[PDB]
């Protein structure tokens, strides 16, 4: 009759009554996402209303088993995830504001449209329209317009909410004994009471910062190169020593420089690798793509997709009548129901983002035997990073000749590989400064190191100093650009993208060292390599049952985030970029800008 | 002389919940022991103490048969010497079993879209079950050091819990019907 025993029994009733209420919610949240009908909108919310309420009922219950008396750490971990009474710690009057804010902000972001001056007849959502401009248009002013009208006409509306947002979120974070809300988000990485594997929340701000410093040489040289290439596409607008204008970066924010590849391809004479065409000819379907993806995981030992996965998953798109959300998603619905929902076209880029999603499913299925509460990746970053290494290994030319979608008559000279590495650098390396900033700006705001009358001042200062990016129009404290990005105005942490990037190359170096790969890491392909599979699975099956520093060390042999594999993956590019820059300027002046003022 | 009604035990439409598992006593008769092999439906069919062919050429003093429904992750506990909620608190087989555990998947019947909750199991008990023991007490479990007064509350749980059988589980969580044949007048 000790509190630890009593806690086990309570967790053991919670594990059986949640597996079904969480299955009723997943099961109903699938229908809204495949049949989109106002009826199914209601069956979903009720199911989630039942689930959401059940948790807080159990939440208040779990608190009468204090961790101070719990020794079995899995037991301690479950009680912890459950004892966190969360946002209800406010008065009921404030919780109504907080959730109405979050919903108001979300409904502004999704429904904001801007209309064009020289044609008010046409109005554009971000969803399909502005994003098409910010990805393809080569006209400076049109890009300038869609950039600036968004951050003003829609970003200003979020400014007041965002203030009230921060104010309430801080109250909740302090009540829970976190010093600020950013500190609350840092708790995701937090590990205690395990020797040599602990990890405090304040240890993340250092490690993210110490690791960013070893990125700078690579980025600076990527920055300088892309600048020189942009300074052709926009001859009279860019300074060869000035920051990059924020609206010229390939998408609405500059999160990924992916779309700048044509304006920055190294050896543009070389025919690019795009197997979109070889599939059509040998007749491939979403059935084949996902049957192929399944094969890759079986070559490394992992289990093949469950019988009910083939029967209940939505792989194609009925379309017309039914109306699904076509965002590729992976689903752990409960009770063995694993499903991937992707409206898959026969592209290649949809074949590689299906190896990503099945990585999820493969991972979800490994730690499926854990207790209910311990069913999730080791940290926020673990779970997307398991997916990226699958795309890395399947995109490789070595792999596409195995499956037979690339011609054996393809010549892999150095130039095609620098072309492949740079397209990777625009995405992977691009977003690291962008991501590190955006959190550090929030971390500070929530810490109060940035007052309201310096919000947009210190945002664009940090864009200039940290990122080498400048605004094309000066912005005052009436703007609120951060919340013009989807993560910001939807209440989601964003450092997850920084740490996932670093993890994936740690993982990929290891799994490709156990596959006895000889060559540059970028050509690796862990296929046919069951020694690779086994080392991955050993971490996958843990779930969050172990401290994330131990899961990472089960794979790569280190207790922490490590940049040395990142730089290593891109070093054949780095060294080419350096030579390419011998007469360019590398760096940027913090106080240039594309405007008179 | 007389035929053993094993079919009406395998062919029955309704099954008992595993905590109140059924038992039918088959005696003074004779039936076929190979009509249970080339059925090719039984996913599980492992004799743990006897052999199907020999059974025909042996007469037995007592043939008992038990019938129930459990989830797929749990038919492994209908085996001699295992531990798990089902084998500790619902149906226990002895360590000197001479018999046969036969099972198969019954989603066709026992799974309904949106819920099938008729089948129960006993989640908590005050001790483990003697072999072939049946506990049907709907009496409150005192997990705590606080008495329960026939009232549910802190560290006081109702002992039966409900199986949720949906036709989109994994084989993992789908319904399954089990039969446990136990073992000088019943010949072959
Ligand atoms: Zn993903």
């Amino acid at each position: 009759s000790t509190i630890e025993e009593q806690a086990k029994t309570f967790l053991d009733k919670f594990n059986h009554e949640a597996e079904d209420l969480f299955y009723q919610s997943s099961l109903a949240s699938w229908n809204y996402n495949t049949n989109i009908t106002e009826e199914n909108v209601q069956n979903m919310n009720n199911a989630g209303d039942k689930w959401s309420a059940f948790l807080k009922e159990q939440s208040t219950l779990a608190q009468m088993y204090p961790l101070q008396e719990i020794q079995n750490l899995t037991v301690k971990l479950q009680l912890q995830a459950l004892q966190q009474n969360g946002s209800s710690v406010l008065s009921e009057d404030k919780s109504k504001r907080l959730n109405t804010i979050l919903n108001t902000m979300s409904t502004i972001y999704s429904t904001g449209k801007v209309c064009n001056p020289d044609n008010p007849q046409e109005c554009l959502l971000l969803e399909p329209g502005l994003n098409e401009i910010m990805a393809n248009s080569l006209d400076y002013n049109e890009r300038l317009w869609a950039w600036e009208s968004w951050r003003s006409e829609v970003g200003k509306q979020l400014r007041p909410l965002y203030e009230e947002y921060v104010v309430l979120k801080n109250e909740m974070a302090r009540a829970n004994h976190y010093e600020d809300y950013g500190d609350y988000w840092r708790g995701d990485y937090e590990v205690n009471g395990v020797d040599g594997y602990d990890y405090s929340r304040g240890q993340l701000i250092e490690d993210v910062e110490h690791t960013f410093e070893e990125i700078k040489p690579l980025y600076e040289h990527l920055h300088a190169y892309v600048r020189a290439k942009l300074m052709n596409a926009y001859p009279s607008y860019i300074s060869p020593i000035g920051c990059l204008p924020a609206h010229l970066l390939g998408d609405m924010w500059g999160r990924f420089w992916t779309n700048l590849y044509s304006l920055t391809v190294p050896f543009g004479q070389k025919p690019n690798i795009d197997v979109t065409d070889a599939m059509v000819d040998q007749a491939w379907d979403a059935q084949r793509i996902f049957k192929e993806a399944e094969k890759f995981f079986v070559s490394v030992g992992l289990p093949n997709m469950t019988q009910g996965f083939w029967e209940n998953s939505m792989l194609t798109d009925p379309g017309n009548v039914q109306k699904a959300v076509c965002h590729p998603t992976a689903w752990d619905l409960g009770k063995g129901d694993f499903r991937i929902l992707m409206c898959t076209k026969v592209t290649m880029d949809d074949f590689l983002t299906a190896h990503h999603e099945m990585g999820h499913i493969q991972y979800d299925m490994a730690y499926a035997a854990q207790p209910f509460l311990l069913r999730n990746g080791a940290n926020e970053g673990f779970h997307e990073a398991v997916g990226e290494i699958m795309s890395l290994s399947a995109a490789t030319p070595k792999h596409l000749k195995s499956i037979g979608l690339l011609s054996p008559d393809f010549q892999e000279d150095n130039e095609t590989e620098i072309n492949f590495l740079l397209k990777q650098a625009l995405t992977i390396v691009g977003t690291l400064p962008f991501t590190y900033m955006l959190e550090k700006w929030r971390w500070m705001v929530f810490k109060g190191e940035i007052p309201k009358d310096q919000w947009m001042k210190k945002w664009w200062e940090m864009k200039r100093e940290i990122v080498g990016v400048v605004e094309p129009v000066p912005h005052d404290e009436t703007y609120c650009d951060p919340a013009s990005l989807f993560h910001v105005s939807n209440d989601y942490s964003f450092i997850r993208y920084y740490t996932r990037t670093l993890y994936q190359f740690q993982f990929q170096e290891a799994l490709c060292q156990a596959a006895k790969h000889e060559g540059p890491l970028h050509k690796c392909d862990i296929s046919n390599s069951t020694e690779a599979g086994q080392k991955l699975f050993n971490m996958l099956r843990l779930g969050k049952s172990e401290p994330w520093t131990l899961a990472l060390e089960n794979v790569v042999g280190a207790k922490n985030m490590n940049v040395r594999p990142l730089l290593n993956y891109f070093e054949p590019l780095f060294t080419w970029l350096k030579d390419q820059n011998k007469n360019s300027f590398v760096g940027w002046s913090t106080d240039w800008s594309p405007y008179a003022d | 002389t007389n035929l053993c009604p094993f079919g009406e035990v395998f062919n029955a439409s309704k099954f008992a919940s595993v905590y109140a598992w059924n038992r039918k006593r088959i005696s003074n008769c004779v039936a076929d022991y190979s009509v249970l092999y080339n059925s090719t439906s039984f996913s599980t069919f492992k004799c743990y103490g006897v052999s199907p062919t020999k059974l025909n050429d042996l007469c037995f003093t007592n043939v008992y048969a038990d019938s129930f429904v459990v989830k797929g992750d749990e038919v492994r506990q209908i085996a001699p010497g295992q531990t798990g909620v089902i084998a500790d608190y619902n149906y226990k087989l002895p360590d000197d079993f001479t018999g046969c555990v036969i099972a198969w998947n019954s989603v066709k019947q026992d799974a309904l879209t949106g819920g099938n909750y008729g089948y129960l199991y006993r989640l908590f008990r005050k001790s483990k079950l003697k072999p072939f023991e049946r506990d049907i007490s709907t009496e409150i479990y005192q997990a705590g050091s606080t008495p329960c007064n026939g009232q549910v509350g802190l560290n006081c749980y109702y002992p039966l819990e409900r199986y949720g059988f949906h036709p989109t589980n994994g084989v993992n969580y789908q319904p399954f019907r089990v039969v446990v044949l136990s073992f000088a007048t019943v010949c072959g």
